[PDB]
C-alpha cells in the first residue's frame, strides 16, 4: 500500500 | 429589566479597565484607582430583547475602599476578577468571594482571569481552581485584547434571563442624516489630530 | 394526511474590510479606540446613497454610522502608513448625529490604500 | 444639602440619612454620586460610631442598619482596646439585645436576612475579642436559648458558622499566630457542646431553614474538627440518606460528604473502611432514586439549565473524583462492591459529555489519575476495561486543538488508554474515521477534531502497527479529500492531513520516498493564495524537519546528494510566494538541517549556499547605501535591509555556535550600517521633534537597529568559542552602541542595548572587566535619570536596566568598586528604588541585587571599602526594607524583603561588621552593633508606628533578632508585626508564639 500511498499523495491538488 | 452588578477585585486587576471597554470601547492605559465606587449602566442587545446592567465598579484598594461591603447589599449577580500576571491577586480572590457571599448568599458569579495578554503569565491555568467548589464560571480574559471579553456578560445573561440559548444580537442600524462658521475649529481639530499619533502602531490593527 | 409538528436588508455592500477606529478626544491631546471590527459600506438600494458601517465583533454593537459625504478628505497620520484621519460632522453610532474627528487603522497599508479608493468612488455616488 | 448629616456637632437627622441612603442605592445620576461621597465621608468619620446605636435603634432603613453595623465593625476591628472598658460592654450587650429583638419578629426574621448575617457577623467581631476570656459562658448560653426559638436557634448557627470561618479559615494573615491558637484551642475545648446541638437539629428536624443552616456550619466544622465526631455518630448515615432526598438538603449535604471524603483517618482500622464505604452507597443510592439514573443524559441536562441542576452536576462531579480519587482502592477487591464502583465511574462518563469546559477539566484530572493508575499498578486494568472503552470515545470527540493545558492533558490520557487497550483505540478512530467518509459526522470542526485525536497517540503503538495504522488514515483521508468539491473544504482536509504525518516522524523516517514526497508537496503548498495554507505548509516542514533532520543531512540511497542540496537550490522557486515571516521559517527550518552536519568544511559550505540571496542583497546594499546614504529613507530599501537582518537571526537561531562563519561575512559593515541608521534617526528627531520616533520612516529605521542587536545577542548567547566572542566581538560592538545610546535624547535611547549588553555581561563578563566599566559609565547615570522620577515612564529601560545591573553585580562586581563615591551612592539609590515599584519585574530584580550586593561586601572582608559600606548604606538598607514590608502596597514581595532583612539582621548579631555602626558620640563607647541595633530599630519604628506602645517594640525587636537564623519563624514575626501595627493594643505577649 506505500507505493501506492505516495502517488495518491502526489496527485492531491486543492482546485479540482 | 435591569440587574445589579458587584465587580470586585484587588487594586490593579483591570476592573475599571474592563468596564470602559464595554462603555466606550476604549482602552484606558492609566492606572487611576477608583474610590469607593462607580455606578455605570450597561446594555446588551439580545434576542430575548435588551438586557441592562447597574454595573458597581468598586475599588480594590483598601485606602479606598469606602463602604465596601455595603456596595453588595441587593446585588444580583457578581464579578471577580484578579490578575494572571500577580499571584497575589489570585490568593485574594477567597477573601472576596467570602466578603460578597456572606451579602449575597445566592447569585451567579463569574470568576475572571485578566491580563492574559501578557506573555509573562503567573498564574498558570492549572493552579487556577477555587471556582470548582464555590460553583462560579471562570473565563481567562483580556480588556487589552478583547479575549473573551463578552463571555462574563453573556453568561450571567443567560443566567439571570433562564434561557441558556440567549445570544447578542445586533442593533439595528438607522440611517444617517447628511456651516462655514464652524469650518473654522474643524481643520483646527483636524490639524491636532493628525501630528497626534494613533496609539499602538505596531498592533496588528 | 398528517399535520407536522438588523435594519440591514434593503441595502448592498459595496466594500468590506476589517478595522480599529479611533476618536480624537481634543479636550485630553489623546486618541481613543471607539472598536473593532468589520466596516462596511452600505449603499441603499432605494436611495443609492452610501454609509458607513462598523460593528465591534463579539457584542455587534455599533461604533460608526455616517454618509459617506463628498465633503469629507481623508489625511494620513503622522505615526502610520496604514490609517486615514478625517472629520466627520454627523455620525449616530450612540444616539443623535454628533462631529467626530475619526481614525480607521487597517491590517496593512494595502488594505489602507483600497480603503481610500473605494471611499471616494463611495463620494461620486453620493453626489449624484 | 445632602451636606447635613456631616456635621456632628449637631444631633444626626434619623430621616435624612434614610434618605441620604435610599438615593444611593436606589438613585442614579450625580444624585446618587452624591449621595456616594458623603456616605463615605459619614461613614469614616471617627466618631460615627457612637452614632451607630442610634441607627440600629430608630432609623427605617434597613441598609442604614447595614452601615451602622459597617463603621461598627471598623471599630472593633481596630480600636476595641482602646475604648474605655463601660462602652465595650454597651456595645456588646446591644449587640446581642439587637439580634434577639430580630429573631422573634418574624416579619424582621424572613425579610432582613442581610441585616441579621450583618449583626451576626459583627458579634462574631467581638467574640474575636472578648471570647472566651471576658464571656467565658457564651458557647453555654448560646445552646441554652437554642431551646427557646426556632429562629433563635437556625440563627445560633449563622453564628457558629461564621464563628469557624474566622477563627480556622480566615485567621492565618488577619490575626496574629497567638491569637489565632488561642482561638483555635477555646472553640475545640467546647466544641462537644455544640456538636450535641447540631446533632440533636438535624436528628429531630423539622424546619428545612434550621436544617440547611445547621448542615452549612457542619460544613465548616469538618476542615478541622477530629474525626471520631464524624465515625463514632450516626451522622454519616444521615447525610448519605436522609438529607440526600431533599432538595433543600441535598447541596450542602453533598458538599459535607465531599470533605468528609477528605478527612484525616486511620487507614488500617476496617470499621472505619466499612463505613466509608457505606456512605457512598447510601449516597449512589439516593442519587439513583431520587434525582437521576445512572443511563440519564446529563448533557442535555447541563444544557436546559432548569433549577439548580448545573450546580449539582458540578457538586456530583467534585464528589464523585474526590472520593475515588482517594478510597477506589475499597471497592475494588469485593467483589458485591463491583456495581457499586462501577455505577459511580459510568456517572462521571455520563457527567464528562457534558459541555462545560471548566467541568470538564475536573473531570479529565480524575480520569488522568484513574488511567495512570491502571498503567503502573498490577491486576487493576480489568475491571474498567468497560469504563476505558467509553473514556476513549468522550475523549477522541472533545480534543481540543494543540487551550495549551488541556490539550497536554487530554494527551496524556489518551496516551495511557493506547496502551491500555491498542486494538480498542485503534477501531474507535477508523470507525469515526468511515463515518466522516460517508458523511454521517462530516464537518471541519469534527474533521479537525479527530485528526488532533489521532496525531495525539503517536509513539504508543508498535512500530509495526503504526505503519499499518497511520497508511491506512493516510489512504482514507486522501479520499475524503479527493471526494469534497471546493477549496475551502479540499483546503480543510489538506490541512488534517499535514497535520497526521507531521505528527509521525518514526514513519516518515523510516520511507524515504514518502518523506520527500510530503516535503515536495509541502513545497507546491507554499505557492498556494488561500489562507492559511501557506502557514499550515511552512509550520509542517519546520516541523518535521526538527525530527527527521539527519535524513536530509545524509544522501539516502538511490539518490545522488544529501537532500538539503536540493532544498538549497531551488529556495527561490520555493519561497518565491511567501510572506517575509514565512521566508524567515524556511530559512530557520534550513539551519536546522545544517546543524545536523558534523563536517566543518561541509557545515560551512552548506551555510554560504543557504544565504547565498541574502547575502547578495547584502552586499548589494552596503555598497550603494554606503554610496551615499540617501536611499536608507526610501521605506523599500529598510524593509529588504531589516528582512535581510531577520533572515540572519532566523538562521542564527537554529545554528547557534555554528553560525559564526556567516556572521564574520557580515559582521563590520552590519556595525556600519548601525552607526548610519543611527546618524538618520538624530538627524530626523532634530529636523522634525520627538514626534519622528513616532513615524513609520523612523520606526523602520529603529527595527534595523533592534534587529542588529537581537542577532548580535543570538549568537552571543549560544557561542562556544569565548575567545573570539571577546578578541573579535565585543569590542566593535560597545565602540557602535555604548555612545550612540547615551548621547541620544532619551526617547530615541533602544532599551534593546541595555539587553544585549545584558547578554554580553552574562556570558563573557568575565572575561572583559574594561569592558563592563565602559557600559556602566555610558549607560547607568543616563538610564537611571529616565526611570527616577515615577513609576511609569520608559517600562522597558526600566527593566532592562535592572536586568543589567542585577547581572553586572553578580559577574563584574569590579565595575562598581570603581565607581566614583557619588556614582555608588546612586546605585544604592537605584537600587531602593526598584523596592518601591509595584512592577514585579523591577522589584524582584531589585530585592536579589541588595542581596547580592550584601554578599558582595561581605566576602570582601574587613577591608576600608567594606566598613565605609556599612557605615554609610547599612541602615539605608535596614530601613528601605522596612518601609517596603509594612506600607501595605508591596505585598508580592514580603518573602524576598524578609530575607534580605534577616541577612542584614544576622550581619550584626554574628559580628560580621567589625566597624561600629554609630558616629563616636551618639553612643557610649564599647557599644555592641547589637544594642545600637535594637536601639535604631525601636526609634526608627516609634516613629514610624506612634501608636505601638514601647514593650510592643521592644518585643517584636527581640523576637525578631533572636530568630534571624530561622526565616519561617522570622517570616511569621513579620506577619504578627503587620496585623499588629492595624490596630490599637496588639498584646506584645504575642511575640513570644515561637
Ligand atoms: N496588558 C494589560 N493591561 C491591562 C489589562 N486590563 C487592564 N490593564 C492595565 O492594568 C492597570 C489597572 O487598570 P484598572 O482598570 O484601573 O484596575 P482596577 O482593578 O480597576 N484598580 P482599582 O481596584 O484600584 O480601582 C491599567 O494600567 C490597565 O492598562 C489587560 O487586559 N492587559
Ligand atoms: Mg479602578
Amino acid at each position: 500500500n506505500l507505493e501506492a500511498l505516495q502517488k495518491k499523495l502526489e496527485e492531491l491538488e486543492l482546485n479540482q | 429589566v435591569q440587574f445589579k452588578l458587584v465587580l470586585v477585585g484587588d487594586g490593579g486587576t483591570g476592573k475599571t479597565t474592563f468596564v470602559k471597554r464595554h462603555l466606550t470601547g476604549e482602552f484606558e492605559k492609566k492606572y487611576v484607582a477608583t474610590l469607593g465606587v462607580e455606578v455605570h449602566p450597561l446594555v446588551f442587545h439580545t434576542n430575548r430583547g435588551p438586557i441592562k446592567f447597574n454595573v458597581w465598579d468598586t475599588a480594590g484598594q483598601e485606602k479606598f475602599g469606602g463602604l465596601r461591603d455595603g456596595y453588595y447589599i441587593q446585588a444580583q449577580c457578581a464579578i471577580i476578577m484578579f490578575d494572571v500576571t500577580s499571584r497575589v491577586t489570585y490568593k485574594n480572590v477567597p477573601n472576596w468571594h467570602r466578603d460578597l457571599v456572606r451579602v449575597c448568599e445566592n447569585i451567579p458569579i463569574v470568576l475572571c482571569g485578566n491580563k492574559v495578554d501578557i506573555k509573562d503569565r503567573k498564574v498558570k491555568a492549572k493552579s487556577i481552581v477555587f471556582h470548582r467548589k464555590k460553583n462560579l464560571q471562570y473565563y481567562d480574559i483580556s480588556a487589552k485584547s478583547n479575549y473573551n471579553f463578552e463571555k462574563p456578560f453573556l453568561w450571567l445573561a443567560r443566567k439571570l434571563i433562564g434561557d441558556p440559548n440567549l445570544e447578542f444580537v445586533a442593533m439595528p442600524a438607522l440611517a444617517p442624516p447628511e456651516d462655514p462658521a464652524l469650518a473654522a475649529q474643524y481643520e483646527h481639530d483636524l490639524e491636532v489630530a493628525q501630528t497626534t499619533a494613533l496609539p499602538d502602531e505596531d498592533d496588528d490593527l | 394526511h398528517f399535520e407536522p409538528v438588523t435594519m440591514e436588508e434593503d441595502e448592498e455592500v459595496l466594500y468590506k474590510v476589517r478595522a480599529k477606529l479611533f476618536r480624537f478626544d481634543a479636550d485630553a491631546k489623546e486618541w481613543k479606540e471607539r472598536g473593532t471590527g468589520d466596516c462596511k459600506f452600505l449603499k441603499n438600494k432605494k436611495t443609492n446613497k452610501v454609509r458607513i458601517l462598523m460593528r465591534r465583533d463579539k457584542t455587534l454593537k455599533i461604533c460608526a454610522n455616517h454618509i459617506i459625504a463628498p465633503e469629507y478628505t481623508l489625511k494620513p497620520n503622522v505615526g502610520s502608513d496604514r490609517s486615514w484621519v478625517y472629520a466627520c460632522t454627523a455620525d449616530i453610532a450612540e444616539g443623535e448625529a454628533e462631529a467626530f474627528t475619526f481614525a480607521i487603522r487597517f491590517g496593512s497599508k494595502e488594505n489602507a490604500d483600497k480603503f481610500k479608493e473605494e471611499f471616494e468612488k463611495a463620494q461620486e455616488i453620493n453626489k449624484k | 444639602s445632602m451636606e447635613g448629616i456631616l456635621d456632628f456637632s449637631n444631633d444626626l437627622d434619623i430621616a435624612l440619612l434614610d434618605q441620604v441612603v435610599s438615593t444611593f442605592y436606589q438613585g442614579s445620576g450625580v444624585q446618587q454620586k452624591q449621595a456616594q461621597e458623603i456616605l463615605t465621608k459619614f461613614q469614616d468619620n471617627p466618631d460615627a460610631w457612637q452614632k451607630a446605636d442610634q441607627i440600629l435603634q430608630f432609623s427605617t432603613n434597613p441598609q442604614s442598619k447595614f452601615i451602622a453595623l459597617s463603621i461598627l465593625d471598623k471599630l472593633i476591628t481596630r480600636k476595641w482596646k482602646l475604648l474605655p472598658n463601660d462602652h465595650r460592654i454597651g456595645i456588646r450587650n446591644f449587640v446581642v439585645g439587637m439580634i434577639i429583638s430580630m429573631c422573634q419578629d418574624d416579619e424582621v426574621f424572613k425579610t432582613q436576612k442581610n441585616l441579621i448575617n450583618k449583626s451576626d457577623l459583627t458579634l462574631v467581631q467581638i467574640l474575636k475579642q472578648e471570647w472566651p476570656q471576658n464571656w467565658p459562658e457564651f458557647i453555654p448560653e448560646l445552646i441554652g436559648s437554642s431551646s427557646s426559638s426556632v429562629n433563635v436557634c437556625e440563627n445560633n448557627m449563622i453564628v457558629l458558622k461564621l464563628l469557624s470561618e474566622e477563627v480556622f479559615d480566615f485567621s492565618a494573615e488577619q490575626m496574629t499566630q497567638a491569637k489565632a491558637l488561642h482561638l483555635k484551642n477555646s472553640m475545640s475545648k467546647e466544641f462537644e457542646q455544640i456538636f450535641k446541638l447540631c446533632f440533636q437539629v438535624l436528628e429531630q428536624g423539622s424546619s428545612s431553614s434550621l436544617i440547611v443552616a445547621t448542615l452549612e456550619s457542619l460544613l465548616r466544622y469538618l476542615h478541622w474538627i477530629p474525626y471520631r465526631y464524624i465515625y463514632e455518630t450516626n451522622i454519616l448515615e444521615l447525610l448519605s440518606t436522609k438529607f440526600m432526598t431533599s432538595p433543600d438538603t441535598r447541596a450542602i449535604t453533598l458538599k459535607c460528604l465531599t470533605e468528609v471524603s477528605n478527612l484525616k483517618i486511620p487507614q488500617d482500622n476496617d470499621l472505619i473502611k466499612r463505613q466509608t464505604v457505606l456512605f457512598f452507597q447510601n449516597t449512589l443510592q439516593q442519587i439513583a432514586t431520587s434525582v437521576m439514573p445512572v443511563t440519564a443524559d446529563l448533557k442535555a441536562t447541563y444544557a436546559n439549565a432548569n433549577g439548580n441542576d448545573q450546580s449539582f452536576l458540578q457538586d456530583l462531579a467534585m464528589f464523585l473524583t474526590t472520593y475515588l480519587a482517594r478510597n477506589r482502592a475499597l471497592l475494588e477487591s469485593d467483589e458485591s462492591l463491583r456495581e457499586l464502583l462501577l455505577n459511580a465511574h459510568q456517572y462521571l462518563i455520563q457527567l464528562s459529555k457534558i459541555e462545560e469546559r471548566e467541568l470538564f477539566k475536573t473531570t479529565l484530572d480524575y480520569w488522568h489519575n484513574l488511567v495512570a493508575d491502571l498503567f503502573y499498578e498490577p491486576l487493576k486494568k480489568h475491571i474498567y476495561e468497560e469504563i476505558c472503552s467509553q473514556l476513549r470515545l468522550v475523549i477522541i470527540e472533545n480534543m481540543v486543538r494543540p487551550t495549551i493545558q488541556l490539550y497536554k492533558s487530554e494527551r496524556e490520557v489518551l496516551v495511557y488508554l493506547t496502551h491500555l487497550n491498542v486494538i480498542d483505540t485503534e477501531e474507535i478512530m477508523i470507525s469515526k474515521l468511515a463515518r466522516q467518509i460517508d458523511g454521517s459526522e462530516w464537518s471541519w470542526h469534527n474533521i479537525n477534531t479527530l485528526s488532533w485525536a489521532i496525531g495525539s497517540i503517536s509513539g504508543t503503538m508498535s512500530e509495526d502497527t503504526e505503519k499499518r495504522f497511520v497508511v491506512t488514515v493516510i489512504k482514507d483521508l486522501l479520499g475524503l479529500c479527493e471526494q469534497k468539491r471546493g477549496k475551502d473544504n479540499k483546503a480543510v482536509v489538506a490541512s488534517d492531513i499535514m497535520y497526521v504525518v507531521g505528527q509521525y516522524p518514526r514513519f516518515l523516517k523510516a520511507h524515504w520516498n514518502f518523506l520527500r514526497t510530503v516535503i515536495l508537496k509541502l513545497f507546491e503548498f507554499m505557492h498556494e493564495t488561500h489562507e492559511g495554507v501557506q502557514d499550515m505548509a511552512c509550520d509542517t516542514f519546520i516541523k518535521i524537519v526538527q525530527k527527521c533532520k539527519y535524513h536530509f543531512v545524509i544522501q539516502q540511497p538511490r539518490e545522488s546528494e544529501p537532500f538539503i542540496q536540493t532544498i538549497i537550490r531551488d529556495i527561490q522557486k520555493t519561497t518565491a510566494d511567501l510572506q517575509p515571516q514565512q521566508v524567515h521559517t524556511f530559512y530557520k527550518a534550513c539551519g536546522i538541517i545544517i546543524s545536523e552536519e558534523r563536517s566543518v568544511a561541509e557545515r560551512n559550505r552548506l551555510l554560504s549556499d543557504l544565504m547565498q540571496l541574502p547575502n547578495m542583497a547584502w552586499d548589494t546594499i552596503v555598497e550603494q547605501s554606503t554610496a551615499n546614504p540617501t536611499l536608507l529613507l526610501d521605506s523599500e530599501t529598510v524593509k529588504i535591509i531589516a528582512n535581510i537582518i531577520k533572515t540572519n537571526v532566523a538562521v542564527c537561531t537554529s545554528m547557534g555556535a555554528d553560525f559564526y562563519p556567516q556572521l564574520g561575512h557580515i559582521y563590520y559593515n552590519m556595525l556600519q550600517l548601525y552607526r548610519a541608521v543611527s546618524s538618520m534617526i538624530s538627524a530626523q528627531v532634530a529636523a522634525e521633534g520627538l514626534i519622528a520616533t513616532k513615524t513609520p520612516k523612523v520606526r523602520g529605521l529603529r527595527t534595523i537597529k533592534k534587529e542588529i542587536l537581537k542577532l548580535v545577542e543570538t549568537y552571543i548567547s549560544k557561542a562556544r568559542n569565548l575567545d573570539d566572542v571577546v578578541k573579535v566581538l565585543v569590542e566593535p560592538l560597545l565602540n557602535a552602541v555604548l555612545e550612540d545610546y547615551m548621547n541620544n535624547v532619551p526617547d530615541a535611547r533602544d532599551a534593546e542595548v541595555l539587553n544585549c549588553m545584558t547578554t554580553v555581561v552574562e556570558k563573557v563578563g568575565h572575561m572583559i572587566p574594561q569592558g563592563v566599566i565602559l557600559i556602566l559609565q555610558s549607560v547607568f547615570e543616563c538610564t537611571l535619570d529616565m526611570i527616577n522620577k515615577d513609576f511609569t515612564e520608559y517600562p522597558e529601560h526600566r527593566v532592562e536596566f535592572y536586568k543589567l545591573l542585577k547581572v553586572i553585580n553578580e559577574k563584574s562586581f569590579a565595575a562598581f568598586l570603581e565607581l566614583p563615591p557619588a556614582a555608588f551612592k546612586l546605585f544604592v539609590d537605584a537600587i531602593c528604588w526598584a523596592f518601591k515599584h509595584n512592577n514585579r519585574d523591577v522589584e524582584v530584580n531589585g530585592l536579589q541585587i541588595a542581596l547580592d550586593l550584601v554578599k558582595n561586601i561581605e566576602r570582601m572582608g574587613n577591608v576600608p571599602f567594606a566598613n565605609e559600606f556599612h557605615k554609610n548604606y547599612f541602615f539605608i538598607f535596614v530601613s528601605e526594607t522596612f518601609f517596603v514590608l509594612t506600607d501595605s502596597d508591596h505585598k508580592s514581595g514580603f518573602s524576598k524583603q524578609a530575607l534580605l532583612l534577616m541577612k542584614l539582621i544576622s550581619l550584626v548579631y554574628d559580628n560580621k561588621i567589625s566597624v561600629p555602626l554609630y558616629q563616636e558620640a551618639e553612643v557610649p563607647q564599647g557599644t555592641s552593633n547589637q544594642v545600637y541595633l535594637s536601639q535604631y530599630l525601636a526609634n526608627m519604628l516609634s516613629n514610624a508606628f506612634p501608636h505601638l506602645t514601647s514593650e510592643q517594640i521592644a518585643s517584636f525587636l527581640s523576637a525578631l533578632t533572636k530568630q534571624c537564623k530561622d526565616l519561617v519563624v522570622f517570616k511569621g514575626t513579620l506577619r504578627d508585626f503587620l496585623v499588629q501595627i492595624k490596630e490599637v493594643g496588639g498584646d506584645p505577649t504575642d511575640y513570644l508564639f515561637a
